[PDB]
């Protein structure tokens, strides 16, 4: 439990306390054993958790993040309940055992309800029919493998749930021997996450689990790591990160939306980052989560025609072939649509080095929600009513 | 209070005998299509190329001096009209009304 | 609480002064039960 | 309602899909802008209107209507 | 204004059995190959006739 | 048990979503239901 | 005793009743026809409802048809 | 009465171009009005009467510059030129004119002048009247500035020592 | 402008927006609106207007020259000139990050603020022909 | 665009406010006459 | 030009028989072959011989246009290319600008977004006739079509070709709320292998 | 109430600040002249009724045909669109404006103030007589309409008239 | 917390609106300025002879 | 006041030592006073003291910014 002297642990020491090496790691079975855990846990586990001398401004923030894991393991516990009933459900009739029910084929569904109909347990068949349909859709030991991980890596950085999976009292069914046992999964499973996911924090932030000013930073810093691996040559002087070949590759921070479109001078045209290639222009903007700015977030067609002509004015860029161009992020998170088209448009960077410097955008296949779907769709504005609407 | 001219109609006895001779028992889009054709090079001269009173499509404005007051809305009109623009060719000193 | 008792909506005394004091437009006919047509500057900015 | 659910029911939870960017708005109700009491604002100018106490400038052709106060 | 084919499909609304109807076709022959192709519009006037 | 009565309380799919099926299945058990009743 | 039906239009249309939105019913059969088109491609590339051998490839495609389909039922239901 | 000389600093820090054309053209008949930036509202030009800037009284004859002087404004017009100069001091932007610091100064002064109306003429009980209602407002205008701000209150107060209002 | 005047033909916004946005220096464009009220004109707002343009891309012109000097000096831009590229000119009349100010009639006033060559002017008048022509 | 063979036809509809007002009518005068002020209810004890 | 041009635009007040039908024929060459084909033959199956009995009923109408459109709107000529050509210049110059200024709306877009140059060609000429702006159909003229495809087209509706059920109006009106109650009356589906 | 002074009555269909009309000191009931087009004196003039009969007009919108071009031709401007309508337009009371209790009601004098009246006097024009062209021209005002949109007078008129208010007094049943 | 939120939103949308306010009152006060002075100039004039 | 502002850099151009702190205190008060604008043609010798404190500081790219500022002013 949080006692005195608990701290909550940042990236860089997480990855200092959590440094063993083990030459072959479970990925997914140490996954599912920490998860059942979580899910043999009580509520009451949650408790003493939230360190115990931290000003309250940062407390609120604290239990905030640990109430949002709290909640979201919750909530995936009931359908690992449901699919595992499933399962079950389908070795009972079939008899085929449980841990190859898993990947089986439509083809062994059709013969095995064939084979049921035929002996005449017609509600068995379309009850093993609708649970195989179910299970596929539903299956996939990595089924949200990225938001699992980066569960377990949040709740390894509150600092406090390490102990908790050690010194358990479990006995063998079969044999009925008890033994107290003394193995952490936990701290595998995390020293394999900081192995492996270099940028676990960036992904962390990306699916939208930093409340406190996340998904900014984060980007920022991807981005910038981005580039560095991109190009050979870097100067980066606090906000503007620029390489001193003669491509014009650089990058700009000019400020924070969200705070900046609240403060003051209402405008249009506030944007984030700004990366022009030498070539191109890219103005990256996140959406702003108030709906009724989120309409003038977007700079304007002058705005846009001003930003080119002072870009050729002081780069040098011939106005000829100047390509200015702008990209919308979501406000809360970032998903897998937008990540592909802002490695591919902004930068020069190319599938076959994607991967290689991207390995978890194959495991990334976080999806915009119905609530966010529109977040990019903005009503026109006439210009008869600037007095009534913005 | 009706009247067979007052009612709004496309298929006027001279369109409705140019439908009957360039679509009725034409049982082929590529016959139409031939027909088209053939009736495109009658000459203006020909009794069968009959003519009918085309209804004219209505203009945006309608009026001259309409026109001329919308076109004025784009630009500057002097202070002075054209007439008394030039100097006088007798000598006025300005004074005080 | 004015949730769920009657007596504590009475609005010109025992809502009006509680408005005033915390900042919340208040009206006679209020959107909400209480008597508060809107949230304070406070309640909108800091959550609870 | 619950005959209708289980009616709609399916085997698989299916997720919902990508519609236009709008077929879900309050549709205003009609009104005419000529023969009118008073202007039937949209409800995009939310931003725009006011409160009962402190109203906006609006339907200026018309009378405005005072509050009673003792 | 049945308007079928230029956006790319057959008129669709059940109007193809009004123009089809062997009153229309006698009084106007060709008027319902007319409509059906180039998607005129027919009228309050038409339709009275 | 009226309002006056204190308060009773409150990805993927869930538990009770496993034994919902559509009536147009036929059922798990043939009880012979009336049909108006089932009206 | 009677039933009128007519189109209340505050003057910014003159249409009484348009047909089926051709701007909806085109966007969901090319969303359909995508669907249906990356389906195809992932399963020529995995040969190189469907069933497939293999498991993942299997349940995309099968997703991506049932997506498919039910924008397909979406234009038949209209 | 004369206008702050940081509102001429203020134009020349945030129009560069603008305040060296001024400067450059002085003395010079001018057709376009280069100073609109300087005033925003007709109340911020009270040097001149009429609200004209004086910059635009450049290519005149002294005698229309003089005839626009101040000498030659009316006991109404000094009032207001007055109660402009105080309200532009205190208002939190040009269009300021509900603030309670622009309301209190503004009927700070419509009081005095009324005190002094009615030490030289005192039988107008009208005037008591008004007199009474203007100060019940700029108590409670005060009253009101007094949550929002106090350091307007330690700046304004010590008008004549008050310390008492 | 004396014989326009004289003939009565009026001049017209889009020729009075290219007139400004040719000019150089402000004394020219000063030049340019004094004899322009000399010649009997009555000036309007969209005049006014295209002068403060003038004016405003007159100073724009100068701050990105100046700083294209910095930046051909030292070989790579600095951190204030990102930030007029972003912002444009600091507290500029008219500013550009709100469109909703050179307005008039409910219709943006943009042209006099980018220099036109021969060709930019004449592509309105050929897409005008092109359009008469076609449809 | 797709109006350009639309507009050869360019049926619109025909007058009819005018036609009312021209039709022959029962109650036509050969000059035009102002109607004469009706009276007015002034009030509750006059009438 | 010598001396300054004028621009006045002529308007017949009478038309021709030869005017009437070069208008008729550039609308039926703007307008999709394809599409023209389908409606015939829809028009000649409704109608048959022409008689008062033999032509369809309100109900075998509303079947036939139902088993017609399904059929076409498969075709990629209707998604595609048809449905946009009805946008305005207005709407025609938001896309372009919106393509033009937009990454997430361009590269890949959750909503399809249409291409003017893709739908429209631009200054053809057929058989005589000037197209300023054609929309683009697969099938360009009427002569490369096939008449399989309108035989296939008049067959009956069948699940194998294309996976729509049969429309029948009067009961899709009266039982499709209720199909559900019936069947579970009824006792069920019956699943034989 | 046959108290004198209490004959404006009770009408709660004003727009004033009380009910009470013989209380209100908005505007004063000018009972030898009023009533010319309203009947009683006492009642909300034309231009300042909240009560609107069935066969009775409305008030006009004010514009400040162009629009109906695609409506019928021959229509012309709509009785219900008028170019000049104040809503709150003062009118000329002797009581109010015009008092003359103080002296000896003689004929020759009287409190009266001017601003109830636009001046009909030939000094207006030629003071406010400038070479250069009116607001129009110059284009000053940039709010416009105070609605954004107005299908009628903003924008060019669509569909179908409604002159009784039936499409814009109703219930949506969707 | 929901509701507070969606009030937040509508906070922040109508003190925006307020600002463009100010800014639309701003240009027409500068508009009003700049019709004054065409006026005002041709008076002076006028009082200059 | 003007007199005030001028004594303060005076005394704190020719006393000793005047090494980092005084430039910065000079450099606020020139700003907090500009923005008043009590001094607006008596400042130019308030400048010529603030050269001379940059001279015996060393500091160049502080007195080019006092001059460009003040010419463009317009001071001489």
């Amino acid at each position: 439990h949080a006692t005195y002297g608990a701290v909550p642990l940042t990236h860089s020491q997480v990855t200092s306390v959590y440094a063993t090496d083990g030459g072959k790691v479970d990925e997914l079975g140490l996954l599912e054993l920490v998860e059942e855990r979580i899910f043999s846990w009580k509520l009451n586990k949650w408790e003493m958790r939230i360190p115990p001398n931290l000003p309250n401004d940062q407390k609120e923030l604290i239990r905030q993040e640990q109430e949002n894991l709290k909640q979201i393991l919750s909530e995936w516990r009931k359908c690992f309940g449901a699919l595992n009933a499933d399962i079950l459900q389908i070795s009972s009739l079939t008899g085929v055992p449980k841990d190859v029910v898993r990947e089986k084929n439509r083809t062994w569904l059709q013969e095995e309800v064939a084979k049921l109909r035929w002996m005449g347990e017609v509600n068995k068949a379309a009850l093993l029919r609708d649970a195989f349909m179910r299970l596929e859709a539903f299956g996939s030991r990595d089924f949200m493998f990225m938001e699992r991980l980066c569960c377990i890596y949040g709740l390894a950085r509150q600092g406090t749930f390490d102990e908790a999976f050690t010194n358990y009292i479990t006995e063998d069914p079969v044999t009925n021997d008890i033994f107290v046992d003394e193995r952490n999964p936990f701290k595998e499973l995390v020293a394999h996450i900081v192995r492996n996911y270099s940028q676990i924090d960036i992904i962390y932030d990306f699916l939208g689990f930093n409340y406190s000013e996340g998904y900014r930073s984060s980007l920022r810093r991807y981005m910038e790591y981005l580039q560095c691996k991109t190009a050979e040559n870097v100067r980066a002087s606090g906000r503007l990160v620029t390489g001193d070949k003669g491509e014009h590759n650089i990058l700009f921070d000019y400020c924070v939306s969200r705070e900046s479109l609240v403060s003051g001078d209402s405008c249009q045209g506030i944007i984030d980052f700004l990366y022009i290639n030498g070539n191109d222009v890219t103005l990256i903007i996140i959406a702003s989560d108030n709906p009724w700015l989120r309409n003038r977030q977007l700079p304007h067609r002058r705005q846009m025609e001003g930003i080119a002509r002072r870009v050729c004015f002081v780069l040098g860029i011939p106005p000829s072939e100047v390509r200015i161009r702008n990209l919308l992020l979501p406000p809360t998170y970032l998903d897998k649509g937008s990540i592909v088209r802002l490695n591919d448009i902004v930068f020069r960077l190319s599938n076959e080095q994607s991967n290689l410097l991207i390995p978890w955008l194959t495991n990334y296949n976080k999806e915009l929600d119905p609530k966010d779907v529109d977040y990019t769709a903005l009503a026109k504005t006439t210009n008869e009513e600037e007095w009534l609407t913005l | 209070s009706h009247s067979s001219a007052m009612e709004r109609a496309a298929i006027t006895p001279t369109r409705a005998r140019w439908v009957e001779d360039a679509f009725a028992d034409q049982p082929s889009v590529n016959d139409i299509m031939r027909t088209l054709t053939e009736i495109e090079q009658l000459p203006f001269q020909s009794t069968h190329n009959t003519s009918d009173e085309s209804h004219i499509t209505p203009y945006t404005l309608g009026s001259v001096a309409a026109g001329v007051q919308r076109l004025g809305e784009h630009r500057l009109r002097y202070t002075l009209s054209p007439w008394d623009i030039t100097p006088p060719e007798d000598s006025v000193v300005l004074k005080h009304t | 609480d004015a949730s769920n008792n009657r007596f504590f909506r009475g609005y010109y005394y025992g809502q009006r002064e509680l408005h005033q004091l915390l900042g919340r437009p208040h009206s006679l006919e209020a959107t909400n039960a209480d008597g508060s047509n809107d949230l304070s500057t406070y309640e909108a900015n800091t959550s609870q | 309602q619950r005959n209708e659910a289980v009616s709609s029911h399916e085997a698989v939870p299916q997720t919902p899909l990508v519609d236009l960017p709008g077929v879900e708005r309050r549709r205003d109700l009609p009104a005419d802008p000529i023969t009118r009491l008073f202007f039937q604002h949209k409800g995009d100018h939310a931003l725009y209107y006011g409160t009962y106490d402190k109203p906006s400038v609006q339907d200026d052709d018309r009378v405005q209507i005072e509050k009673r106060v003792p | 204004i049945f308007d079928g084919p230029n956006v790319g499909i057959t008129p669709y609304g059940g109007m193809t059995r009004l123009l089809a109807r062997p009153e229309t076709s006698l009084k106007y022959p060709g008027l319902a190959e007319f409509v059906v192709l180039t998607g005129a519009s027919l009228f309050a006037g038409d339709a009275l006739r | 048990g009226g309002p006056g009565s204190p308060v009773r309380g409150p990805r993927g799919y869930t538990a009770e979503w496993r034994d919902l099926r559509n009536p147009m299945r036929p059922p798990e058990f043939p009880t012979p239901w009336e049909r108006k009743y089932r009206q | 005793k009677l039933s009128v039906l007519e189109a209340a239009q505050s003057g910014l249309t003159d249409y009484f009743c348009g047909g089926l939105n051709f701007e909806i019913v085109g966007f969901e059969l090319h969303m359909a026809a995508m669907l249906r088109e990356r389906a195809a491609a992932i399963l020529e590339r995995s040969g190189a409802c469907a069933m497939l051998l293999e498991k993942a490839d299997e349940r995309e495609v099968n997703k991506l048809l049932r997506d498919a389909s039910r924008y397909e039922d979406r234009v038949d239901d209209a | 009465v004369n206008i702050p000389e940081t509102r001429q600093m203020k134009f020349e820090e945030q129009h560069p171009l603008l305040a060296g054309a001024l400067r450059k053209l002085e003395g010079q008949p001018k057709g376009f009005p280069f100073w609109y930036r300087k005033y925003p509202t007709r109340r911020h030009a009270y040097e001149y009467r009429f609200s004209i800037p004086v910059e635009m009284l450049d290519g005149y004859n002294d005698d229309v510059k003089k005839a626009l002087s101040k000498g030659m404004m009316s006991i109404q017009e000094k009032q207001f030129a007055q109660e402009a100069m105080y309200m532009e001091r205190y208002a939190e932007h040009d269009f300021d004119t509900t603030s309670p610091a622009v309301l209190a100064v503004k009927r700070a002064l419509k009081c005095r002048v009324l005190r002094n109306h009615l030490l030289t003429n005192p039988h107008n009980n009208i005037i008591k009247t008004v007199l009474a209602n203007t100060e019940r407002k700029l108590n409670h205008a005060l009253r009101r500035l007094r949550k929002v701000d106090f350091k307007k209150y330690w700046e304004i107060i010590r008008d004549h020592d008050v310390q008492d209002i | 402008m004396h014989l326009a005047g004289r003939n009565g033909r009026e001049l017209s916004v889009r020729t009075i927006q290219h007139l400004f946005a040719r000019t150089d220096s402000f004394a020219e464009a000063l030049a340019v609106f004094y004899t322009m009220r000399r010649c009997h004109v009555a000036m309007n707002m969209e005049a006014y207007y295209s002068m403060l343009y003038s004016l405003q891309r007159l100073e724009e012109e100068g701050w990105g020259q100046h700083f294209r000097n910095e930046y051909e000096e030292n070989g790579a831009p600095s951190e204030q000139a990102m930030d007029f590229i972003v912002k444009g000119i600091s507290n500029a009349l008219l500013p550009e990050n709100k469109p909703w100010l050179g307005r008039v009639m409910f219709q943006d006033r943009n042209v006099p603020d980018r220099r036109y060559d021969t060709r930019d002017f004449d592509e309105l008048d050929t897409a005008w022909t092109q359009r008469y022509k076609s449809g | 665009i797709y109006a350009h063979a639309l507009s050869q036809f360019a049926v619109c509809r025909q007058p009819w406010n005018e036609y009312i007002g021209l039709l022959t009518k029962q109650d036509s005068t050969p000059y035009h006459t102002e109607p004469q002020e009706k009276p007015a209810y002034r009030g509750r004890k006059q009438g | 030009l010598r001396y300054p041009p004028i621009y006045f635009i002529v308007k017949r007040c009478t038309l021709y028989f030869s005017e009437w039908a070069y208008a008729v024929k550039h609308q039926l060459l703007l307008q999709s072959p394809f599409a023209l084909r389908a409606a015939f033959g829809l028009l000649q199956e409704v109608r048959g011989d022409g008689a008062a009995e033999n032509v369809m009923p309100l109900a075998e109408t509303l079947g036939t246009e139902f088993k017609y459109f399904t059929r076409l709107m498969r075709r990629p000529d209707f998604y595609r290319v048809g449905v946009h050509t009805d946008k305005s210049v207005e709407k025609w110059e938001e896309i372009k600008e919106e393509r033009r200024h937009n990454i997430h709306h361009t590269h890949r877009p959750t909503r399809p977004l249409p291409d003017f140059e893709e739908v429209f060609e631009r200054d053809v000429e057929i058989d005589g006739h000037r197209f300023v702006l054609r929309p683009r159909w697969n099938p360009r003229t009427l002569q490369d079509v096939d008449d399989s495809d309108i035989l296939r087209l008049r067959a009956p509706l069948t699940y194998d070709m294309d996976s729509t059920a049969a429309l029948h109006v009067p009961t899709h009106c009266g039982k499709a709320s209720r199909l559900a109650g019936m069947l579970q009356d009824a006792g069920g589906v019956q699943v034989l292998d | 109430a046959n108290h004198p002074n209490r004959q404006s009555g009770i009408q709660f269909l004003t727009h004033y600040n009380t009910h009470q009309r013989f209380r209100v000191n908005k505007d004063y009931i000018d009972y030898m002249h009023w009533g010319k087009e309203q009947g009683q004196a006492r009642l909300p003039h034309r231009h300042q009724r909240v009560a609107f009969d069935f066969n009775d007009q409305l008030h006009p919108t004010r514009i400040g045909y162009a629009w109906f071009a695609s409506q019928d031709p021959t229509f012309g401007h709509h009785p219900d669109l008028s170019s000049s309508f104040d809503p709150n337009y003062r009118v000329f009371s002797h009581p109010e404006h015009w008092n003359k209790m103080f002296t000896k009601r003689r004929p020759g004098e009287g409190d009266i103030d001017l601003s109830v009246l636009p001046s009909r006097s030939l000094l207006g024009p030629l003071m406010a007589h400038s070479d250069t062209k009116g607001i129009p021209y110059f284009k000053v005002d940039n709010r416009g309409h105070s609605n954004g949109r107005v299908p009628g007078v903003n924008a060019p008129f669509f569909g179908e008239f409604d002159q009784k208010m039936m499409q814009a007094m109703s219930r949506p049943l969707n | 917390e929901k509701k507070r939120i969606e009030a937040r939103q509508m906070m922040d949308g109508r003190q925006a609106l307020k600002k463009k306010h100010l800014d639309l009152l701003r240009e027409f006060h500068e508009r009003q300025f700049f019709f004054w002075y065409e006026r005002a100039s041709e008076r002076l004039q006028n009082m200059n002879l | 006041t003007p007199e005030m502002v001028l004594l303060f850099i005076q005394a704190c151009s020719n006393c000793e030592e005047p090494t980092a702190v005084m430039l910065e205190r000079s450099e606020t008060l020139i700003k907090r006073l500009e923005a008043v604008g009590s001094s607006v043609d008596l400042i130019s010798p308030i400048y010529d003291q603030f050269l001379e404190l940059c001279a015996h500081l060393g500091a160049v790219a502080s007195g080019f910014s006092a001059l460009k500022r003040i010419v463009g002013f317009g001071k001489p």
